[PDB]
């Protein structure tokens, strides 16, 4: 039934289902798809006694069916209301051995091992200790979480369904101040709604810092006045409504339940900053509170499980030995006999990226026989070893011929955590699988990559042997490494300001270091100094270790935008991660917590440990915001595909659906609807690659005129923003594109009962085979830039549309209103002259709004131009430009971010992609016969030298982003080098003045212009 | 040494970045050293790349009053005497950091062994490049269509394993029917006890029949898989080392260089 694993896609019109029986005999049944497990039942029992053995049947309900899914595991259908369809069966036969064990915690495991993707018996079926240590341990931040819910129950379940999309700041700033009536907003109150049919629109000029008491205190007070006058005490008899009536975004699942500053709410602020009018409604608290399901959470089976030593173990400082590793053999290395000469393991202790010893190589064998038993010699002492230090080694080949120059390259790479998660020493005989090395990488060594075995078993594997000590070795405590600690007993204020000034990946030279390191007791006064200081101290020793600790232990904490970035590769010590952590805890609010989710996510993969302080706090901070778990379960989910994090994450995802709540209906029914989506696209792409656009429309009506498609792709909130609710589906906008990599677009409805003045349809692009990780950094930073540029002073605002990745190579992309590409703007109404983009403003929309919507168009070309130029995009062609009806225009199609070009075509690009084309200067200078001479266009080059001062001045910040999603594994960044072109395009090298020379110069490279 | 000049020193090079140094010093022994120049981009930087320990540590030198020098006081006249005496010394009157030696220049000179000779290597590039994709392409389908195929064989093993339970269940419950119905014989059910029998009997012959079937059906491709990964890394060092050609064809010549190919 479906899938497509072994059998083929489900459109039977009657499906065969064979049926077993406890005394031992078996039962043939024909049915429908829509047949439930009772209904089945019924013909079951109706043949039951027809067929002989009739006494041992027992009662109806008095057993369970069960039957082989297409996970190759055993499921128990307790839940007798699923179809016959959805059941995911492989082959089509059922038992029934009566059940065993508790019934909802059963169901609620499937529901968790369908939300996931995987069943959860395979986290149950493994050996190693950290994941089952992982698992029953994780369970106390959950119920730590859950137990925070129920505070003060109905309001914190309701701040939990329904947090407040806030802005970050209260302060507000001054190009949205003047846009106030003496620093007033208008508000519509839509009141009352019901069948009744009273519904009344109230305009209420109320003050931007107002609170939604004080909004619905004006609301009533507006309301009442109609129906009575008062005698001047009727009206005080209010005080009994206030607690009755909550705010919600007309159209929008977006209620007001903190008490905040309006202006303060992201959909009030968006409403002053585009210039609509903010459209709010009121409803019964009650009606909120009761529409709210009941939030339960029960200790799972796995958990109670608590009920080896010898001479207590022994601390790691006391060896006075060398480290050895031997390399036993490898069972088979994959490469060509006659071809490839020779192979030879390299390896090398590692601490972060940086080695802590000199790389040494076994002797080259040939492939026939790769068996070493040679003892590698490491040029560091056992106590020399820090907490993070890690074994990097990798399976290599040479080929010496062709007079010399040997091709050494790579085969297979994997890494070993030197220290077990319990602070144990690796010792004894090890065999690890050895991971496949990683399209279009260079070195020879992977430290990059994540620890532990290759799950496959079809991989080459080597055989480690580590030197053993006659006992288990831990890691010494803190109060040893603090008694260690203390036993090593002008004009520099200015070089640690500078120090600290330059941007995280500048270069630093030895003296910088030793300097560093010469001053670490005055660095406490800056203490934005932290990461150059890191970089400074030398891992390979104890004693500084031991002091940069005591160091760490005592530093004030620092921005969560500057300690974000002692999470990711470079930093891999769980002292300053765990500083890293308790800084993002005391300073990173919930909202700028979901800006920076995906990268908070995607650093999950340097940790060396499951379980560690960042997955705890990501959890707490998940499983008290539904907002911020919406994403964090996508963000997840995303990456499940990828079998280098596959367990890990899914023992987070496990984790989190277990103690999410009510929230796995929705996540269910959001996986189910993306689920049929993804299997439509794969039937239309894998068999209609070569048939007209009128066979993928007929099929594509045909398979969403099925009952079960549309009975799936109803009432769910769309994953893009969770507080949209995808209604009725309305077929008739629901449409094939011209088949770039045949995208789908679906129109979806509102189901909310005030939303005729908002949107009423919602069209999202599912787009399947495109990978659209690079789209989702791109649009964040746009974000982030956009942000900055108006929290500065500039009315630089862009669109960064909703974008997300739910799979592998497959996401949803948001759609706009009203928008034409600049391919369709030329295309109609006429060998294009260079006045069309202008006389087209000019017809959408005339007179006083003109002005407007030709200084929208130059603030969002000024802040588009600035954005391409430095992020590096990819040749802005004239159909990646879209520009809406109101003049603001934006770009959609962010393939490459980081340029992926300069290696090919040359060496040294450099480029701008997005050049102002002719007609764009005729539009931006309101249609002249000249261009450059126009103080408009000095207008423009004053916004955008502004904008780019202003992001060079923030660079820091996207440098740390990109170096955070560094190892998510896009093929554009992989390695500094990569994030070197974002460092070279903002010149942070250059000072302040010649930067902007150099932008100047650009600018003029691109435009042809003397200037 | 003598009074040579300094831009045309074996071990100098001139505007070159972080990047180049760095995969220009790559798997290279200790002692190796590189001088180049700072990318501030102001006179006198020249900073000088030594690679110690496994990774490249740099060591800056100032051009105080005409003098060189790592650090006060400066006693250098020419930064070529500095490297030289470096050379000659082993970083003793420093801080003791292993006291390596200057030993391995990165010379441009001691390599090897106008435009007419460059369109011809530029046609084979592209050939081979595709091939190489064209490879991992389909690594990636039969990766995954292995993962499909080898959880199909556990799949296969819970069924043979439910139903060899299920012919257990009428064999440990075939005692009682044995004689209480034999009795009649001709016209009682026992001529269906058997025929129920044979029905699912011959049932997990097919199963069975298709689970042998794809025990080696699956390893068919796994050695072509095995063989593509063995077709592609005898590919693999050839597109790394023919990307490198570049290194030895850009100079002599640094126009529209970069677009007549």
């Amino acid at each position: 039934s479906s899938g497509e694993l072994w059998g083929i896609h489900l459109m039977p019109p009657r499906i065969l289902v064979e049926c077993l029986l406890p005394n031992g005999m078996i039962v043939t049944l024909e049915c429908l798809r829509e047949a439930t497990l009772i209904t089945i039942k019924h013909e079951l029992f109706k043949e039951a006694r027809k067929y002989p053995l009739h006494q041992l049947l027992q009662d109806e309900s008095s057993y369970i069916f069960v039957s082989v899914t297409q996970e190759a595991e055993r499921e128990e259908f307790f839940d007798e209301t699923r179809r016959l369809c959805d059941l995911r069966l492989f082959q089509p036969f059922l038992k029934v051995i009566e059940p065993v064990g508790n019934r909802e915690e059963k169901i609620l495991n499937r529901e968790i091992g369908f939300a996931i993707g995987m069943p959860v018996c395979e986290f149950d079926m493994v050996k190693d200790p950290e994941v089952q240590d992982f698992r029953r341990n994780i369970l106390n931040v959950c119920k730590e979480a859950v137990d925070l819910r129920d505070l003060n129950s109905p309001h914190s379940r309701a701040m939990y369904v329904y947090p407040p999309n806030v802005e970050s700041s209260p302060e507000l700033p001054k190009h949205i101040y003047n846009k106030l009536d003496k620093g007033q907003i208008i508000v519509v109150i839509w009141v009352i709604v019901s069948p009744n049919n009273d519904k009344q629109k109230y305009t209420l000029k109320i003050n931007h810092d107002c609170v939604p008491e004080q909004v619905i205190a004006e609301a009533i007070r507006k309301k009442t006045r109609s129906m009575l006058l008062s005698s001047e005490q009727l009206k005080l008899c209010v005080l009994e409504y206030q607690g009755k009536y909550i705010l919600k975004v007309c159209g929008c699942d977006e209620y007001f339940l903190e008490k905040y500053p309006l202006s303060q709410y992201k959909y009030i602020r968006s409403c002053i900053m585009l210039g609509r009018m903010p459209n709010l409604m009121l409803m019964a608290k009650e009606s909120l509170y009761s529409q709210l399901p009941m939030d339960c959470f029960t200790m799972p089976s796995y958990s109670r499980r608590i009920s080896n030593g010898e001479t207590s173990t022994k601390s790691l400082w006391v060896i006075n030995s060398a480290l050895r590793i031997k390399i036993l053999c490898a069972t088979y290395v994959n490469v060509n006999i006659r071809d490839i000469d020779k192979i030879y393991v390299r390896t090398g202790i590692y601490h972060g990226g940086e080695p802590l010893c000199d790389n040494v190589n076994t002797q080259r064998v040939p492939c026939s026989n790769p068996r070493w038993n040679e003892w590698l010699n490491y040029d560091i002492y056992i106590p020399d070893l820090p907490r993070a230090a890690r074994l990097c080694l990798s399976i290599c080949s040479v080929k010496g011929r062709k007079g010399a120059k040997e091709e050494h390259c790579p085969l297979a790479w994997g890494n070993i955590n030197l220290f077990d998660y319990t602070d144990t020493l690796v010792s004894g005989k090890m065999a690890l699988n050895l991971w496949p090395v990683p399209h279009g990488l260079e070195d020879l060594l992977n430290p990059i990559g994540v620890t532990g075995s290759n799950p496959n078993k079809e991989t080459p594997c080597l055989e480690l042997e580590f030197d053993w000590f006659s006992s288990v070795v831990k890691f010494p405590d803190m109060s040893v490494i603090e008694e260690h600690a203390n036993w090593s007993v002008e004009n520099d204020k200015e070089q640690l300001k500078a120090i600290s000034t330059r941007d995280p990946l500048s270069e630093i030279t030895e003296q910088e270091k030793d300097f560093l390191w010469s001053h670490r007791h005055y660095c406490v006064t800056i203490p934005e100094i932290l990461p150059k200081l890191l970089l400074s101290v030398k891992w390979n020793s104890r004693d500084e270790v031991a002091q940069m600790y005591c160091l760490v232990k005592d530093w004030p904490p620092i921005k969560p935008e500057q300690a974000m970035e002692l999470l990711d590769c470079n930093y891999p010590d769980p002292m300053v991660r765990g500083f890293a952590v308790r800084c993002l805890e005391k300073y990173l609010t919930d909202d700028k917590l979901s800006q920076y989710l995906i990268q908070l996510v995607q650093v999950l993969k340097y940790e060396q440990y499951l379980d560690n302080l960042l997955v705890r706090f990501l959890l707490k901070k998940a499983l008290t915001n539904q907002r911020i778990g919406h994403f964090f379960f996508w963000h997840l989910k995303s990456e499940m595909h990828n079998k280098t994090v596959s367990q890990r994450f899914g023992l987070l995802l496990e984790s989190y659906c277990r103690a999410c709540g009510m929230y796995l209906k929705h996540l269910n029914r959001q996986v189910e609807a993306m689920e049929k989506l993804i299997n439509l696209t794969d039937i239309l792409k894998q068999e209609k690659k070569d048939e007209t656009q009128k066979v993928q429309m007929k099929f594509l009506v045909e398979q969403m005129r099925r009952p079960d498609f549309m009975d799936a792709l109803q009432g769910f909130l769309s994953p893009l923003n969770p507080a949209h609710q995808l209604g009725n589906l309305r077929l008739e906008e629901c449409r094939i594109m011209s088949s770039a990599k045949r995208p789908l677009w679906l129109n979806w409805e509102n189901p909310d009962i005030m939303s005729e003045l908002l949107f009423q349809n919602n069209e999202i692009i599912f787009k399947n085979g495109d990978d659209l990780r690079q789209d989702m950094l791109t649009l964040q930073i746009i974000r982030i830039m956009e942000n900055i540029w108006q929290n500065q002073g500039l009315d630089l605002r862009m669109l960064p549309y909703g974008c997300l990745s739910i799979g592998d190579c497959v996401g949803l992309i948001e759609v706009v209103r009203n928008s034409h590409t600049i391919m369709q703007i030329q295309c109609k109404g006429g060998q294009f002259n260079s006045h069309t983009l202008h006389q087209w403003l000019k017809d959408k929309n005339k007179g006083e709004i003109y002005d407007a919507a030709i200084d929208l168009f130059t603030r969002s070309c000024a802040g588009y131009c600035v954005a391409t130029f430095i992020l590096g995009i990819g040749d802005r062609h004239n159909s990646n430009i879209m520009v809406k009806d109101d003049g603001q225009l934006f770009h959609i199609d962010f393939g490459h971010f980081l340029d992926h070009k300069k290696k090919k075509f040359g060496y040294k690009r450099e480029r701008v992609p997005f050049v102002l084309t002719q007609d764009f200067l005729i539009v931006i200078s309101k249609g002249a016969q000249e261009c450059t001479k126009t103080r408009e266009f000095e207008r423009f080059q004053e916004m955008c030298y502004k904008a780019y001062l202003a992001i060079r001045q923030h660079a820091n910040l996207f440098i740390n982003l990109f170096s955070m999603m560094l190892g998510s594994g896009m093929p554009e960044l992989q390695s500094f080098d990569d994030i070197a072109y974002i460092r070279k395009t903002l010149a942070l090298d250059k000072t302040e003045q010649e930067a902007l020379e150099y932008f100047m110069k650009q600018m003029n490279d691109a435009h042809h212009g003397g200037w | 040494n003598n009074n040579m000049s300094l831009q045309d020193a074996e071990w100098y090079w001139g505007d070159i970045s972080r990047e180049e140094v760095n995969e220009k010093l790559r798997d290279t022994a200790d002692g190796t050293f590189l001088v180049r120049d700072a990318s501030t981009k102001m006179h006198g930087d020249y900073t000088l790349t030594l690679r110690k320990g496994g990774n490249n540590k740099l060591i800056k030198i100032f051009h105080r009053d005409g003098k060189y020098g790592f650090s006060d006081p400066l006693t250098f006249s020419s930064v070529v005497e500095l490297i030289n005496h470096y050379r000659n010394e082993s970083l003793a009157q420093y801080n003791p950091k292993l006291d390596v030696k200057l030993l391995y220049p990165v010379s441009k000179y001691q390599q090897d062994q106008v435009g007419k000779k460059l369109h011809e290597y530029n046609t084979q590039f592209q050939e081979k490049s595709r091939e190489y994709d064209r490879l991992y392409e389909e690594y990636t389908r039969t990766s995954q269509e292995i993962q499909m195929k080898r959880t199909a064989i556990e799949a296969f093993n819970e069924t043979i394993k439910i139903f060899e339970e299920q012919c257990q269940t009428q064999e440990r419950y075939s005692k009682e029917y044995i004689e209480k119905f034999k009795r009649e014989g001709n016209e009682k059910e026992i001529q269906r006890i058997m025929h129920n029998y044979d029905k699912l009997k011959s049932r997990i012959s097919e199963i069975i029949d298709s689970r042998r079937r794809l025990e080696e059906d699956l390893k068919k491709q796994a050695a072509e898989y095995r063989e593509i990964d063995k077709r592609m890394n005898s590919i693999k060092p050839d597109l790394i080392q023919l990307r490198k050609t570049r290194d030895q064809y850009l100079m002599w010549l640094t126009k529209k260089l970069n677009e007549w190919l």
